């Protein structure tokens, strides 16, 4: 038998400390170790487009209570029209987005792209492996539309369990989605085609055209590796990349919280119309929820006493309803909103922002098509094994005070490294990676008290 | 229908939704059956019972024919609660319930079945929760094998004094019970304002059973009433009105794509399948969640499954600006499509037909369209996109 | 007559493909034509500001009704409640838009403000040509106040049909607005003002007062653009200008997407206030929708009955509409402050980050008022008829592969131009224009095994 469950302090980790110091030097803390890694967002972009017919969820072609269901017409009329408006707007959303994904350029894709990338995005040439995982994930009910109808009718299995039967019994018509996947798949593959790259300036005119691979070590170098480590590491940047790409294939889980709420979206679309069926079967005080039956059952100037419960009640429930779905899709619309906003900086560019994106400083991005919306997926630098070392605000001529530099992107320390004679060197900032002082990786600044003074070997300036 | 929902002679271009055809029924077939006519011999002799006294009479398994009764009485009161009395002749039930009773016509105003009166507070109560009727009638003089009371009785009153001599506790009765006091109650009561009292048992706290009641002088015709409720079921329904099924000419078996149906008087349409036969078997109908019928066993062996049947939806392409428009009736596809429509939607389609009159149906992806015409043209933005790529062009 | 739909594909539109090249070497594809163009958007800062006599609404001083009311009197004190902290609640809006909308220093205008620019929206020195366009484009009614009470009254024309002297029967008020159209002309007038400075280490504390045309400048070397082009072009470049500037007299129909936005919060304003009417002729069930009928024709027992009856439904759709009203308060104060952040980015100084502003890079950007809001307009850069060419990661010295060099914002290719000698130029980014290589178009820059080696003829550094 399993044992008691365990009363527990919520942990709190703590910051690794780094004590202050006096005077003209100080400490650094610095990464000597680093991995890729991955993050996931997902955004919906809108709500399943839906209309009702106040003439059919109300009452079936039954006489008496089509005449009383006439003087409450005009209700009805501002049901569809309400609906209708809430289409239109989710139609709007779906070009607007998509006049930002579309690019005026991109690179053809072929299989092998990325290089020693592994690249498991790329199409089955077709959606992808990944968009199709995801789907296969989703517990969703089988697709409409085509063939529609026939899987209410007779003409098919006894086992099916579909709403979408139950679409033309309550009168629900569900729309079309306007993009049409095959359209999605092109214009995600268009993504794709934009990269390599954003780098080399603004990137809104001109494209670059080169190698994937040339484009990450561009990005690496954007965050203060250096150019160095770049080149003698570079098989192991990607090796420790697919592993991070690789655990995407675990990501289906339902401990991944991205994975979770795009389950959720499918989830309170079923909901809706699950409301909309249980209605039917309400009775309102009513003697039944069949509106033939309390006819057959009753006298005519009775007969309409239990037929106008009944009609005010289900009107109750479409207004509800209404009101529900015009809820949704505003906080849709603005959702729509930051994946726009997110397309065009997380994924078109790398950014410096923090924040948006996975958090590991940004690095390259990519996006997916997802139920209702898209999915991103964020690669991401992940430090380790910091340590702690001298390191001094700039360093100065001691002959000549106006001789003052400060490194670029970068660290002056205390030398460590057995290579270097000289007292100091320069390092990166995403990485311990200490090298000689040169012009390269300085600039003249303004003398401050706090810089050093060399009164020896100093080579930028010589003297 | 457009022009009204927007109250106006020119609604702005676009796709609209309109009201769905109703998918055209067709004619009924019937399961219900079998049993024997209802023998309702013991209201045909002897004297009936007085107000605290009711005879019952349970129906099922059995068919009826209620007007071969009514022919024997003078009703000189009807009235039926929640039913119209058409209806609760013509259903059938899993049982019909008939109590009935000597019953004076001078007492009438005291007797409906929301009455106050002493009837009802202490001799007889219906419930609520089943349809109710209520008949009085009188004796013609050729039904003389129906004998009158003594003289008409009933209690007035019925409580239970407190063991402790001053208070007293009443006893309205009770919904299709006797009243508790009837065990003390003589079979008549021997004069108006009679009482009777019984010590109540040690296990009932002690205390005294008490009744009082009063009559109504006999009459040269007998007067009754009687008391009618009907009990609702599904496979339990087995008393019915007399059927004839000459001429169906077929019932379950014979398809059919929506047809009107009753199953031992469970109403409702549809389409039925032959298929397998899921559990539990012999319980005769089966239910989904929303306790809405899913299939049914029948005595040929055969489950039945049941789609009701599938209505088609319509929507409407409107363009303002050359005043034309074109139709899409979704995922239905041009297979069940036919220049006419008996479904039915509204009274007439012929403004489509200005056009389409000279032409085929349409299928398309989404589904089959009337006036569009295959154009392959590729546009970037219709304004009046169908869904998918689908795109009508003004 | 016209014939028969056309049945079609949505189009794709397909990026211009660029092959991916590998080796040292890449296709770069650059633009060799462009023009200025437009984009507008709205955005709603408020909404109409309503209260409602809460006795009024309900009767029309029946004395029956002021006693049966004292019942619910609760109610309508809430309702007034809700109502006026809607209300503040939009005043507050305003006055936190308008406090960064203001600088602290702006230049004077004048006419021929912006030189050869045609700059239409200057005041006719009032508000301005474009912002009476827009208002004589809108349908909305004629406001208040200054008196209009004689188009209710006996004193005044036949043909008013204005919602507005309803306002005396319905007891509606609507509340003047928070500020004189005049003095927010002022803002608007400050914010023109507010250019030049563009830039420059924030510009908070600086005010440059150069000429509209220099600041266009500095903000065209902003987007890789070189100076040696634009010096030569400076002409035509004021009649692209104009051109897309001109444009605005027609962009005022209903198929502009930005202006039927502001139609549609006209819409709303008066839909909301109509909705109201239309409700106290709703009878309830009551004999008359009138009070005074039902006063007149019944004895005290029933008359009251048929009073509260009447009574509770017209609480019941000020309940209602209240809930309204704080729904949409709060949507307008959210995009209120979407208004703000434009105003203090995408208005006051040149954009980098792209997705914000019109899609065409950035260029400056103009707002001015319209009803319930901003509408913004921005200029923007679109680039045409581009090709491909030969270019190189960096160039570098064969002799001495221990100093090579790497354009800045521009590229370095293949030379194509009988006037250049040299066998690389320099390229701007924004557009295709050729140039000698020399040290203020490059950075020296780390070795790269991908750069070429130029063993003969490279002057920056000849050494
Ligand atoms: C940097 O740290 C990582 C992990 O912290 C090291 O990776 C090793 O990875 C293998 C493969 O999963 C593991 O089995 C080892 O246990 C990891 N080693 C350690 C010490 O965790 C990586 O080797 C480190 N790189 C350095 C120190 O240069
Ligand atoms: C990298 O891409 C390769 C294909 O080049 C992937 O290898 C295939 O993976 C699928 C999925 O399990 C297998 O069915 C195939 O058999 C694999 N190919 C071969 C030749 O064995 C691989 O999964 C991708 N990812 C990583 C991390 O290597
Ligand atoms: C040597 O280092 C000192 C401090 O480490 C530099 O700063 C001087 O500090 C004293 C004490 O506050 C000030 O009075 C001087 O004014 C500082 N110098 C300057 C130039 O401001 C000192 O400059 C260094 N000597 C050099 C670089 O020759
Ligand atoms: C370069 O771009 C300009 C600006 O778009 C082009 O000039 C316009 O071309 C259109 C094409 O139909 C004409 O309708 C306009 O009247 C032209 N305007 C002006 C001011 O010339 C020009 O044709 C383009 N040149 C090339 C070679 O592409
Ligand atoms: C901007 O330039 C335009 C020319 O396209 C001016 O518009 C015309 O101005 C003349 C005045 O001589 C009028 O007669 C025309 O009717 C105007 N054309 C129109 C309205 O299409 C305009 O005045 C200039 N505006 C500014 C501020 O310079
Ligand atoms: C000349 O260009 C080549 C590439 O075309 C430069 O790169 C060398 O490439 C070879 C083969 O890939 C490597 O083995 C060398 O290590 C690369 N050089 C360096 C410095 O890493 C080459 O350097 C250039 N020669 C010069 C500049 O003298
Ligand atoms: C440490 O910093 C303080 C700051 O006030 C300064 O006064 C002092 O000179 C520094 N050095 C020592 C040794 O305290
Ligand atoms: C006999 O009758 C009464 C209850 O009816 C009570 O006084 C007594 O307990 C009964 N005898 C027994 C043995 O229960
Ligand atoms: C159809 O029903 C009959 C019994 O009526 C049964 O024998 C037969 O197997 C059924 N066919 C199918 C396909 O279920
Ligand atoms: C319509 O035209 C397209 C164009 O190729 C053709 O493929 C298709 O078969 C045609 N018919 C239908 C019903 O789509
Ligand atoms: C050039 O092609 C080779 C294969 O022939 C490939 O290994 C190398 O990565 C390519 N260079 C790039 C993509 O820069």
């Amino acid at each position: 038998v399993p044992g008691e469950m365990r009363l527990a302090s919520i942990a709190f980790n703590h910051p690794i400390q780094v004590d202050q110091l006096n005077s003209s030097y100080f400490k650094l803390s610095i990464p000597t170790n680093f991995s890729f890694g991955v993050t996931q967002e997902y955004i919906q972009t809108t709500i399943q487009k839906v209309t009702v017919d106040c003439k059919q969820y109300v009452c079936n072609g039954f006489q008496k209570c089509e005449q009383l269901l006439r003087e409450y017409g005009q209700f009805c009329s501002k049901i569809n029209q309400a609906l209708h408006g809430a289409n239109l707007r989710q139609d709007d959303s779906v070009r607007n987005l998509f006049a930002s994904v579309k690019s005026s350029q991109s690179s053809p894709i072929i299989p092998g792209f990325g290089g020693d990338f592994n690249l498991t995005l790329l199409e089955p040439v077709a959606r992808s492996a990944i968009e199709d995982l995801l789907f296969d994930k989703v517990t969703i009910a089988d697709p409409g539309y085509m063939q529609g109808y026939d899987d209410c009718m007779q003409q098919g299995p006894a086992s099916a369990r579909d709403l979408i039967c139950a679409q033309y019994v309550a009168g629900y018509k569900v729309l079309p989605p306007l993009m049409d996947v095959n359209m999605e798949a092109a214009y995600t593959s268009s993504l794709l085609g934009s990269i390599a790259g954003v780098g080399w300036t603004a990137g809104l005119s001109s494209f670059a055209a080169i190698p994937f691979a040339q484009s990450i070590f561009y990005r690496l170098n954007g965050v203060g590796i250096t150019q160095q480590v770049l080149s003698e590491n570079q098989k192991l940047i990607a090796n420790k990349f697919n592993q991070a790409l690789g655990a995407m294939q675990t990501g289906f889980t339902t401990t991944n919280e991205a994975f979770h709420k795009v389950q959720d979206a499918v989830n309170n679309n079923a909901q809706a119309l699950s409301k909309l069926a249980s209605e039917l079967s309400n009775t309102f005080g009513a003697i039944s929820a069949s509106i033939g039956d309390i006819i057959q059952r009753l006298d005519p100037p009775e007969q309409d006493a239990q037929i106008d419960r009944l009609i005010n009640g289900r009107l109750t429930t479409l207004n509800a309803f209404v009101a529900q779905q015009l809820v949704r899709s505003e906080s849709a619309a603005l959702s729509a909103q930051l994946a726009k906003d997110k397309v065009n900086e997380c994924v078109k560019a790398q950014s410096k922002r923090s924040g948006f994106c996975g958090q590991g400083t940004h690095i390259v991005s990519f996006v997916v098509n997802a139920p209702n919306g898209l999915y991103f997926m964020h690669v991401g630098y992940y430090p380790s094994n910091h340590i702690e070392v001298v390191s001094a605000y700039g360093l100065c001529d001691a002959a000549n005070p106006t001789n003052c530099i400060a490194p670029v992107n970068g660290y002056f320390i205390k030398t460590n490294n057995t290579r270097i004679v000289d007292e100091w060197s320069y390092t990166g900032s995403s990485f311990y990676a200490p090298e000689p002082i040169t012009s390269l990786n300085t600039k003249y600044v303004a003398p401050q008290v706090t810089y050093q003074n060399i009164s020896t070997n100093l080579p930028p300036p010589l003297l | 229908q457009l022009h009204c929902s927007y109250e106006s002679f020119d609604v702005e271009s676009g796709v609209y939704s309109v009201s769905s055809f109703e998918a055209k029924p067709s004619g009924s077939v019937v399961e219900q059956a079998e049993g024997v006519e209802c023998d309702f011999s013991p209201l045909l002799s002897g004297t009936p019972p007085q107000v605290y006294n009711f005879k019952r009479l349970v129906f099922t398994n059995c068919n009826y024919n209620l007007t071969k009764l009514l022919s024997l009485f003078s009703v000189n009161d009807f009235t039926c609660s929640q039913i119209s009395p058409a209806a609760i002749a013509s259903n059938c039930y899993s049982s019909l319930i008939l109590d009935y009773f000597s019953y004076p016509l001078s007492m009438k105003s005291d007797l409906s079945v929301s009455s106050a009166g002493p009837i009802s507070q202490f001799n007889y109560k219906q419930s609520f929760s089943n349809p109710t009727c209520l008949i009085l009638a009188t004796v013609p003089h050729n039904l003389t094998t129906i004998t009158k009371p003594l003289k008409y009785s009933y209690i007035n009153k019925c409580s239970r004094f407190l063991s402790d001599d001053r208070t007293e506790v009443p006893q309205l009765v009770n919904a299709n019970q006797y009243s508790p006091c009837v065990s003390i109650v003589p079979s008549t009561v021997w004069e108006d304002g009679d009482y009777y009292r019984k010590q109540l048992s040690p296990l009932e706290g002690g205390g005294w059973l008490v009744a009082s009641g009063s009559t109504v002088a006999m009459t040269e015709q007998l007067q009754m009433g009687f008391g009618i409720t009907v009990q609702y079921g599904t496979d339990t329904n087995s008393v019915c009105p007399k059927l004839e099924f000459a001429n169906d000419t077929k019932i379950a078996s014979q398809l059919g794509n929506c047809v009107e149906y009753s199953l031992y008087g469970v109403s409702g349409r549809g389409v039925f399948q032959n298929c397998t036969a899921v559990g539990v078997r012999q319980q005769r109908f089966v239910y989904d969640a929303y306790q809405n019928l899913v299939g049914y066993y029948s005595d040929d062996g055969n489950y039945y499954c049941l789609r009701a049947c599938v209505s088609v939806p319509v929507s409407v392409i409107y363009d303002k600006e050359t005043k034309t428009h074109a139709t899409l009736f979704g995922s239905v596809a041009c297979e069940h499509i036919s220049s006419t429509m008996s479904q039915y939607s509204r009274s007439t389609r012929s403004m489509l037909k200005r056009r389409d009159s000279t032409y085929g149906p349409l299928q398309t992806p989404v589904g089959c369209v009337l006036g569009l015409v295959n154009s392959s043209l590729f546009v970037e933005d219709c304004k009046l996109p169908l869904g998918q790529s689908l795109c009508a062009l003004p």
